[PDB]
RNA sequence: GCGAGAGCUAACUUCCGUAGCCGAGAGGGAAACAACCCAGACCAUCAGCUAAGGUCCCUAAAUGAUCGCUCAGUGGUUAA
RNA sequence: GAUGUCGGCUCGUCGCAUCCUGGGGCUGAAGAAGGUCCCAAGGGUUGGGCUGUUCGCCCAUUAAAGCGGCACGCGAGCUG
RNA sequence: ACCGCUGAAAGCAUCUAAGCGGGAAGCCAGCCCCAAGAUGAGUUCUCCCACUGUUUAUCAGGUAAGACUCCCGGAAGACC
């Protein structure tokens, strides 16, 4: 259930009581209702809301029609949250209390096509023990005549990053409400000026 | 082998179909019974015969009888099992209906009585499991006892009153 | 040809084997290629040949 | 010479699978699909009828099978060869048992694959093809 | 396959004997399969009966008939 | 008219006759700690000294420091 | 694996032969990620509309919504 959208603004150092907590600043500027989907309508249980605003000019016709169906003014970005409900339109006050654990999802910083190292944490090769042209290469792909193939999904060089990453149980240090600023304990994946979604934890404990 | 069926004067085992159902005074029942052998009342008594007589027929015979039997003796007499707690201070009570077992375990074990059955206490170091079914009460007392089977050293645990327990004895 | 006849037979209540056998019994010495032809392009004819085979069978 | 026909018709039915062994209904339907009951039968044409199965939920499987009957779906991936009891697949998604059965009983070339489509699989007593006016087929050996 | 020897009453083992087969043999069967079971292909046919082997669907042909057995999926791989 | 061989290194993944971990029966099982057997393959299985070594011995740890298959896995991957 | 409830064959006893409860780091579900090329191609909101061309020319053309092209860049990326 619980959820809302906002930007990755920055990592910084701040104190509660006596400890250096490291906090990443999210913003969650108000999100508007746009689409309210129920079973008898669209089968499944959800709500689509929106983040960064956009001027009527740079906007499609259809997307205009959409955003006009519930008088809303266009958001550069849309998204869904399963099993929500609210009433009115959606900020972080009413949604998080300070200290509540939360699951924060972003896109990563991606890295391009990456080595067996960087990608998957491969071993390597004896950087000086006679080792011709084998310094960074993963060695063997299989066995031999049996099976005679290479396994499905065998890790090897590949585009690393730009994945969708979720990190679990993060703590709402601080709510600068009506400045729609959120302070969160620790890391949050994907680069500064990021797009992240703070949803309640998946779990319990 | 077995046949004779002794019904009291306030019974009603409506022997329709295979679902040969009962409604005694101590609360009615519904009892799932074998069709392909058939059974009904013949006046003041009652009877369960069987068709062919290879061997597999000879099972659901004495089976089904002893089952309807269980029904009769249940809607008339009812049922009950005496249980006792033996051991260094073991105790139980009643949360409305739930069984408050306190059996030398760091954190208490309480049990919840399903429908049809009810719980009972006298002096707390004893539990009386009573209900209308005879299966179900067995199928409950089973659990309660299974909270701690009487160990093979001091015999400390849960048991059926008279029940002898043999005692290995250690060092 | 065979599967078409089997069909035919069965379309009423006959087996292929039984139809063809009662069409050996009443000695109706038809090629089976023809029998297919009758069966799929000529209805009531197949009907009769059936009634025949069955008659001669019992 | 011999008479090669032309595929008009498109003929529809309702097999009620309630309380029938799998293999049996399996070949009944497999056959109606393949076409073999058409005296104008033709081997490079998919003459066969359209089959609507209701109550694939309530099929009969002879014991103890549904606690013995394995279904093995290999995935390419090591530790793939996953399993499934017949009751599992039945409570999960029963039309995929009936589908699975009928599909072993139809040719494995371009044709057969394409024929699969002539199968419409459900559960309970409901279908959305009332527009196709299906002729209520039965359960016999004829 | 049947006879024996060397072997470990091992071998798709080897060395004799003996029948058939492949070699130099297509055709049907045994899923697939020189050797096995049926059988020796002069051409043509959109013609009929059979063999071994089969007849729920794939796949031609009885989801055959009557007296039975096993309930173990035995069938669909072994022993004290 | 070529199927490159030990050992290391890289990379893996399977078997269960299970080293650990999880569940149970027996106990010559009081407790603690164990013996032994049944179920169990999800994950895990340390760093060094000597020797080309696998192996094995020792140092110091460990819940454990399992056994084997993948052409005694892996040279168009490296060593040599 | 194992532990039991009701319980006949076998008047007794029996966890089993009909049925029922409990039972693991294992199976399925739950967690993170991909996912309708799921050709069985799903669902929903919104938008443009019903244009023109002697079929001597039974299909093209100009356009709407919208999109590319090209420039400038990027915490996206070898090219795309
Ligand atoms: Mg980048
Ligand atoms: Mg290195
Ligand atoms: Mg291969
Ligand atoms: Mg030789
Ligand atoms: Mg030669
Ligand atoms: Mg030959
Ligand atoms: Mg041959
Ligand atoms: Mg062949
Ligand atoms: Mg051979
Ligand atoms: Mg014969
Ligand atoms: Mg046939
Ligand atoms: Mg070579
Ligand atoms: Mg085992
Ligand atoms: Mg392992
Ligand atoms: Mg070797
Ligand atoms: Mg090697
Ligand atoms: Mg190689
Ligand atoms: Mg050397
Ligand atoms: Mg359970």
């Amino acid at each position: 259930m619980k959820g809302i959208l906002g930007t990755k603004i920055g990592m910084t150092q701040i104190w509660k009581n006596d400890r250096a907590i490291p906090v990443t600043v999210v913003l969650a500027g108000p999100c508007p209702i746009v689409q309210r989907k129920t079973a008898q309508t669209d089968g499944y249980e959800a709500v689509q809301i929106g983040y960064a605003p956009k001027a009527e000019r740079k906007v499609n016709k259809p997307m205009q029609g959409h955003f006009a169906k519930a008088g809303v003014a266009p958001t550069r970005i849309l998204r869904e949250f399963r099993g929500f409900a609210p009433d009115g339109d959606s900020v972080n006050v009413d949604i998080f209390a300070e200290g509540e654990k939360i699951d924060a999802t972003g896109t990563s910083k991606g890295k391009g096509t990456q080595g067996v190292m960087k990608r998957w944490n491969f071993a390597g090769g004896p950087a000086s023990h006679g080792s011709k042209k084998w310094h960074r290469r993963p060695g063997s792909i299989g066995q031999r005549k049996t099976p005679g193939r290479v396994y499905k999904g065998k890790r090897m060089a590949g585009h690393m990053g730009m994945e969708r990453v979720t990190v679990q149980n993060l703590e709402v240090v601080e709510i600068r409400a009506g400045e729609n600023l959120i302070l969160v304990k620790g890391a949050i994946p994907g680069a500064n000026g990021g797009l992240v979604v703070l949803r309640s934890a998946a779990k319990a404990s | 082998g077995k046949q004779p069926i002794a019904v009291p004067s306030g019974v009603t085992v409506n022997a329709q179909d295979g679902v040969f159902k009962v409604k005694g005074p101590k609360g009615e029942l519904t009892v799932p019974y074998n069709t392909e052998l058939t059974v009904r009342q013949d006046g003041d008594q009652l009877l369960v015969e069987r068709p062919s007589d290879a061997q597999k027929h000879r099972a659901l015979h004495g089976l089904t009888r002893t089952l309807v039997a269980n029904a009769v003796k249940g809607v008339s007499d009812g049922y009950t099992i005496n249980l006792e707690l033996r051991g260094v201070g073991f105790r139980a009570k009643l949360t409305g209906k739930a069984l408050e077992m306190n059996i030398g375990y760091s954190h208490p074990v309480i049990i919840e009585p399903p429908a049809g059955v009810t719980f009972a206490v006298p002096e707390p170091t004893r539990i009386d499991v009573s209900g209308i079914d005879k299966q179900l009460v067995g199928q409950v007392a089973a659990n309660v006892r299974k909270v701690r089977k009487p160990d093979a050293y001091h015999g400390k645990g849960v048991r059926f009153v008279g029940e002898q327990i043999a005692l290995k004895a250690g060092k | 040809w065979i599967q078409r006849i089997n069909a035919g037979a069965r379309l009423h209540g006959m087996n292929y084997s039984t139809f063809i056998n009662g069409l050996k019994r009443a000695n109706i010495d038809l090629n089976r290629k023809v029998l297919a032809d009758i069966a799929a392009r000529e209805p009531e004819a197949f009907k009769a040949l059936v009634d025949a085979s069955r008659n001669a069978r019992q | 010479k011999t008479y090669i026909p032309k595929n008009d018709e498109q003929n529809w039915v309702v097999v009620d699978a309630s309380g029938v062994p799998l293999g049996r209904l399996a070949t009944l339907i497999a056959s109606r699909i393949r076409g073999k009951h058409r005296p104008d039968f033709t081997p490079n044409m998919i003459q066969g009828d359209f089959v609507v199965v209701i109550n694939a939920a309530q099929v009969a499987l002879t014991g103890k099978k549904l606690d013995d009957k394995v279904y093995t779906r290999y995935t390419g991936y090591q530790g793939g060869l996953k399993t499934e009891t017949a009751r599992e697949a039945l409570s999960k998604h029963p039309e995929r048992v009936i589908e699975h059965a009928v599909f072993g009983m139809l040719p494995k070339g371009r044709q057969g694959r394409a024929m699969h489509t002539r199968l419409k699989v459900y559960a309970g007593e409901t279908h959305p093809h009332s527009a196709q006016k299906p002729q209520v087929l039965k359960t016999q050996p004829l």
